[PDB]
């Protein structure tokens, strides 16, 4: 049950895979909809905009 | 942006002009590259047909005409600024493909 | 009348200056004081693992 996927989460990641995703941090600004920002945004002061 | 009165030029990590203060109107106007984006052209090969599609990098399908030269380029390039075959992907806005 | 003042001398040195999010200098590192601050100056990090 720890390694098999579960239907409770929206993603098909298991409990071990969910822990692996949360244990990875980025020293740079992350790749999450970064061009949704940097356009018409007041706080255009970050690494991925620049 | 919150500007200290004893400052005139605001810069970034790359030492380019980020924010400046207009001496007449005291408002903060941001120096930015004027709505840039990445263009990659997807084709099935000229040996088969001449139909092509354009993929725009990471931009929405709403601000695509104010990013591209919608008011400057030729109508042959302007058929790809907007149209019926507009699809929004995570990689960006795709025009041309169904 | 009670008063006091201090007189010090400058020196050509290397400094690592930290700017906060408000645009003010909050801390500094002397690159020629001790090997800890010298390593902080060369690594360009105020912290170091
Ligand atoms: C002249 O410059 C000052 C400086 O801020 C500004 O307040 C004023 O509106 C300017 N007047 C004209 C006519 O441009
Ligand atoms: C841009 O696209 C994102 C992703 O679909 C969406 O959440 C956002 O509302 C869009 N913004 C505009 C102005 O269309
Ligand atoms: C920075 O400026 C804001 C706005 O004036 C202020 O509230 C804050 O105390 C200042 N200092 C820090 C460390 O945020």
């Amino acid at each position: 049950s720890q390694i098999l996927p579960d239907p409770s989460k929206p993603s098909k990641r298991s409990f071990i895979e969910d822990l692996l995703f949360n244990k990875v941090t980025l020293a740079d600004a992350g790749f999450i909809k970064q061009y949704g920002d940097c356009l018409g945004d007041i706080a255009a002061r970050d690494l991925i905009c620049a | 942006k919150k500007f200290l009165p004893f400052q005139q030029f605001g810069r970034d990590i790359a030492d380019t002009t980020d924010a400046v203060r207009d001496p007449q109107t005291l408002e903060i106007l941001d120096i930015t590259p004027c709505s840039f984006g990445g263009v990659s052209v997807i084709t099935p090969g000229t040996n088969t047909s001449n139909q092509v599609a354009v993929l725009y990098q990471d931009v929405n399908c709403t601000e695509v005409p104010v990013a591209i030269h919608a008011d400057q380029l030729t109508p042959t390039w302007r058929v790809y600024s907007t149209g019926s075959n507009v699809f929004q992907t995570r990689a960006g806005c795709l025009i041309g493909a169904e | 009348g009670a008063a006091a003042y201090y007189v010090g001398y400058l020196q050509p040195r290397t400094f690592l200056l930290k700017y906060n999010e408000n645009g003010t200098i909050t801390d500094a590192v002397d690159c020629a004081l001790d090997p800890l601050s010298e390593t902080k100056c060369t690594l360009k990090s105020f912290t170091v693992e």
